[PDB]
């Protein structure tokens, strides 16, 4: 009960680490990948990242006798070394529910990924894994509708939905784009969208693209007798003109827009989640420059932590990778972050790289998003890893197509329901992929010229990130 | 190279940066009132000699604007002698106070004169 | 002029690399630092990362011919070898004018650093630098006010300005938190600031902080005759809550508030600078999260990318690190940034990490500031790196003085005077300023009594990130 | 009367160097020109928001000015603040900000702004207390020649429809053009109730206001201290006469420039009053004053020989 | 650096005729076809356009020394005559970028044509064409829509 | 342990906790700002010699902060006895009054310089 102050630097490690600790179920806790400097002990490094994301500074403060600093304090309460390494270790840290501001993911973020990557006595950081606790998982509003909504919405059951981003990425008109987007929704994909960088620009201007993209969507609509959808971007400079996007789609009618979250920022993002839940929009997330941050199995935040973060600022759909594609994911991972997105309940799992068991108290689940390289050879594989609770996007493998975009999109269509119907009669999708494909190519002319185009291309390289 | 004084150079609108009026300078501008028809009054003022804003401070609202007026405007004269009499009797009965000329104009419903004919003690 | 089109996969290389380009002065142009897998020629690394941050996809599409990709694609128009490394290149990447969104950098980094980081074919990437048009930083505002406009609004000239940040940085209550604004203000420091991680929470609650703080900064006005801010954060999780509290901060007339703006947001960030400018408050800003992102030489964004952003998006200050003090930053790039932060127009010069002459057009400067782990003992170094233009801040160098809060600021405030009138005189302050901050301490007990306490500590450890 | 000035014209003054000044050093040249007896200073018409200087800082910064010069010299003081801008939102932000700092008088480029955009102005500045300044900017585009165009007077008819408390006029003897006769004619049409056709003074048509309030004249360009004899007598009481460059270009600096204005103004009212006639007796007029005012003897030194006398292209 | 202030007249062309001048990728450039009063030489005619457009007045400032007025100024570069004419020259101007609002057709017309076609020593003035810099261009709109969305 | 005192410790902004400036030391920062080629200035003050809030309260509104001119900025100066010899007018004149020497940067529009060089009676 009180001590003298005393001025001067003292140790972390006096203060901040607590290797008997247990965690209480109300605290956030942290999984580090720690790299010290050459001469830095692991217990104050671990101790240096714990008292610096939460309440200490680097010398001693008479202020800490106004409060109670040991039911403040971050603390690392235990320390793994990792297999094969020297000089790097799973550094654990708590973080009392009280240090965090309800609701607010941009909070989270500053105080656990603020200062400490940049500390002088470490080489390298990277954050792997959070366990969000309940009391403040119920602070957020999650996705604007999740898995279930989003299907009653459009009459969609029993297979992954099918979508495709427009090319040319940048360079084309409004009504180009409109003319791309109605020959691919007729010939059977229930989804096309903006690019993830088109927004609005001297080439095409946004209010330009909404309205054609709204005539056209509704022309495929129609024609088929199928609900359709054309993610519209809101992603902008100012949060004012991110409203006006988003304001100008619920005018059209139309079921769903898209928002770059990253890029935009949670600020922003939050928003917009906010916007989508009061006025019925579906909100699709595109990760945009998650790879900057995440690429590295040394320094960054793994994709894990920046997809959790998605669930509790908002979005009905979020991109999850492919595997099999022309970007980088590897399957177990892939697997292990999938379900961290879509279920209510995920156990500690280091074979998948999760490191807590983690619940979700009921928020909506997000709807994973397989897309970059991928064509109709891939659709058993891609069935088989997502199931039916996916969205499998074809930008390239439907604009790429001989024929076409509506040709281009019934052989997506017709592999799709080959794979299902084969999976659902029993037939093993790793193991008769090729032989399901090349069946449904007999009787789908449009499919067998998409299997010629496509049938050497293959996506496989050394994976920079694994567990 | 002059610099402009700061400290005690508090101005009074028309005539205030000439030298003191001479009481033959005070006789003129009284008949240029008088020969241009307008009709002259006399205002004193002891506590606000100059403008403030105490009660509202937006567009175009100051305080002391308005000094107390002397008697009624002096509708009719004609005489010189009238008005510096009456000044003379404001300075009697006012030592205290500052006190200025105005000449009213009735068609414009302007004042068209308005200078500084006394100062108290210490200005 | 039109050649038929022709269906399948073929070299990135054929289309995107473009060793004979002249660069236009509208161009925008990236500098990458390239790592191509095992058997990726650097010619297709370089031109991968051209076609999929402008127009490009892995297939080839019809819809091509509907535009003139030539004069929107982005192009690989020059790559160089990095030496001492095995198989890493810098390739220099142009991208049109009409690629980008006015006045949003949000769009900006969305289209260069969107989806190239997770390629496959690349084991790492990072982005070094960008040259940005004279025609393209005409569509932003800039910062709010700027260096000039700062010094005139509060009257402050010839000394770098003096800063600190408060102890506890988690934990402390509204009323705490004002008492020790009030004695840190009143030993002669200039501001005070919110930790970056006190936004609203339990301990806490945002409106009672600043109420409290405006209370105790007018108190020490008052006191001492100098004009006083404190730093009022408005980062939030929605963009609503962070109007409400930059709304506040202008109905209680105070100078001052500030934004953490990479956990916020860029679409966030640009919302509150226009604001700013708008209402005649100072807009300080905190880096919060970049060495997530900037840390490691192989992988991620350089600082001076993202320092060159918020110049763009707005903010009167940014953190700039200490070189000397507990986080990293090399000298020679730091001047380079706080070069590219502070002036009109910066010559390439690879020795300090510049790769591209950038000129601003008159947009303000912004003003560094230095913070992190320093102290008196410091004080010439710092006055000697940074000159009078920048904010030095002293949180545990005041907050941990043996004598409170007061002496603490007299100290830090003596110490740079004691260094100014040196320098000033002609000392040279590399070689003489142990010697006067020793002759100050003979005059002034309490710079003597944080001498005393401080005179050991010092941050030295090898750097990971260099030229 | 919201001034409370009576019984001589008012003065002005544009701060110069035109663009490329700084928000705190506009307000310094303010203040010192404020102190020294000129009612007014005010925005070059073309100082409107640029990189050299954002209007909202300009505009705080001529409020502390304006509101120290008025405590000193206890007079009340203006500085026209421009609200001249591209879109009318624009525009209205910066009389509302204006309105905010609870200063008299804002100023608007009527015809570069454009008609539409200035009546908008015009019913905000009565609906909240504001004199409104207008500036000409453009006119002699359209005025200048008699074979083409519409001359002044017109252009001069539509801005007291539309609205403003004063509009520039000319001077007739400093740098920009405007022969004498032309001048007092429409200076009539500004300022009267009632002008008959007098086709002498370039006036076509007999014409009425039925009480639309009067516009005060603004002299101003390329004037200094030798021509205010002339300028009170050709305008009167009722008008404002500004000196930029005859300000800010006297050798003591701004305070003993305005000195030196304010000086030369009354001794020409005070000369008048008594009898005396300002058309001979005015460089006698001048050259007393600096007998016993320094400040109006080195301005009169400074600009002795200076005059502008040139062909006229605009003539009855 | 810094000169003393000298109160008095003199000629524009002393500061603001600069027939050496290379014009900047960020000006905005004037053709200006001049008529000058008889006895004014058409480079005190071209210098007196380009003053009174951009920072002069008509006597010397001493506020000139608180900025750099060789970066504001506007600057008649070039003087052509007219064939065919007497006393008549195209002269050409240049004003620095950051003498403009962005975003303001308003305050471009201001600078440019606000005062100087009423000057007493010249006859006639006429703005035949404006070169306007690209990076002066992206702070406008342009057209709602332009000419390929209308059809 | 010190207490930091509370009464008339008034300050005056750039080098005002230092010892009061010798003649050498005031010299030395004259010759600092002619060194780097600042325009130097005098003002002075002898009524509001700290910051205060009368006319308004908006963000970055203040009274106080300009004070008046003494004759003009010393464009072209070189010589530092000049400086000082204004310095030595300036205090004879208004020996009542707060007087500081300041220095312009006429490229940055800046000023490089600003320090308290005399004060009146009792400060
Ligand atoms: O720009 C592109 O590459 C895409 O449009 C795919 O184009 P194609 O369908 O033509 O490949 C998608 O955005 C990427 O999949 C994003 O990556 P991720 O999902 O990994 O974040
Ligand atoms: O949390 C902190 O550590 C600080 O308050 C400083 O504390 P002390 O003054 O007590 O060291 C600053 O935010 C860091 O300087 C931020 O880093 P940067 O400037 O490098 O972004
Ligand atoms: O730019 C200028 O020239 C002025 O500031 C005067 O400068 P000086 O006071 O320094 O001459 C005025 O706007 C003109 O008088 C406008 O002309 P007009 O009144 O004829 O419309
Ligand atoms: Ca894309
Ligand atoms: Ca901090
Ligand atoms: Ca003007």
């Amino acid at each position: 009960a009180s001590v003298e102050f005393k001025a001067g630097v003292k140790d972390y490690k006096l203060t901040y680490y607590t290797p008997e600790y247990e965690t209480l179920d109300t605290d956030i806790l942290a999984a580090f990948r720690v790299s010290p400097q050459p001469g830095v002990p692991p217990e104050e490094a671990g101790a240096a990242v714990a008292a610096e994301s939460s309440t200490g500074t680097w010398t001693t403060v008479w202020t800490d006798g106004l409060t109670n600093l040991d039911r403040y304090k971050g603390r690392c309460y235990h320390i793994e070394p990792v297999a094969g390494e020297e000089n790097q270790y799973i550094c654990y840290v708590a973080y009392p529910l009280d240090l965090f501001e309800e609701g607010s993911v941009t909070n989270m973020f500053t105080s656990i990924v603020g200062n400490v990557f940049g500390f002088k006595a470490l080489r390298a950081l990277r954050l792997e894994d959070l366990r969000i606790p309940v009391a403040y998982v119920k602070t957020f509003q999650g996705p604007p509708h999740g898995i279930q909504v989003e299907r009653d919405k459009l009459n969609k059951y029993g297979r992954p939905l099918l979508g495709c981003t427009i090319k040319p990425k940048l360079g084309l008109s409004a009504k180009n784009y409109g003319r791309a987007v109605y020959e691919c929704l007729r010939g059977g994909l229930d989804f096309t969208k903006d690019d993830e960088n088109v927004n609005s620009q001297p080439f095409m201007r946004w209010r330009d693209r909404f309205l054609f993209c709204a005539e056209a969507l509704y022309k495929a609509q129609a024609e088929t007798g199928e609900i359709k959808g054309h993610y519209l971007n809101a992603t902008a400079g100012t949060c004012e003109d991110m409203m006006k996007r988003a304001v100008f789609a619920r005018e059209l009618g139309v079921p769903i827009v898209m928002h770059d979250y990253l890029t935009g920022g949670f600020t922003a993002n939050t928003t917009l989640s906010h916007y989508c839940r009061d006025n019925g929009l579906l909100l699709h997330i595109h990760r945009a420059m998650h790879a900057v941050i995440d690429r590295q199995k040394n320094h960054g935040m793994h994709f894990r932590v920046l997809a959790k973060a998605l669930r509790l600022s908002g979005g009905d759909h979020i991109h999850s990778g492919t595997v099999v594609g022309k970007l980088e994911g590897e399957r177990d991972i892939t697997l292990g972050f999938v379900d961290l997105l879509r279920d209510d309940y995920t156990e500690k799992d280091r074979s998948r790289g999760i490191y807590f068991t983690q619940s979700w108290v009921s928020t909506p689940g997000v709807l994973p998003v397989a897309s970059g390289g991928i064509h109709v050879w891939h659709m058993p594989a891609l069935t088989e890893i997502f199931g039916d609770d996916s969205v499998l996007q074809f930008g390239g493998g439907t604009l790429g197509h001989p024929w076409g975009n509506a040709p281009g999109a019934v052989a997506n269509r017709v592999a799709l329901e080959a794979c299902v119907q084969a999976r659902n009669e029993g037939r093993d999708l790793a193991r008769e992929g090729n032989t399901i494909i090349r069946e449904a190519t007999k009787w789908s002319p449009e499919l067998a010229a998409a299997c010629e185009v496509w049938k050497e291309i293959k996506f496989e390289f050394p994976a920079m990130d694994t567990v | 190279m002059q610099v402009w004084p700061i400290l005690n150079l508090k101005k009074y609108e028309t005539l205030s940066y000439l030298p003191p009026l001479t009481t033959d300078q005070l006789a003129r501008q009284v008949d240029y009132l008088l020969n241009n028809k307008w009709v002259p009054c006399l205002e004193f003022e002891t506590d606000h000699g100059f403008v403030y804003r105490e009660h509202h401070n937006s567009p175009g609202y100051y305080d002391g604007r308005y000094w107390t007026m002397w008697k009624l405007p002096m509708f009719g004269c004609t005489d010189p002698a009238q008005v510096l009499n009456e000044l003379e009797e404001c300075k009697k009965e006012y030592p205290n106070a500052f006190i200025r000329i105005i000449g009213f104009d009735s068609n414009r419903e302007v004042q068209c004169i308005s200078f500084i004919a006394y100062k108290p003690a210490g200005y």
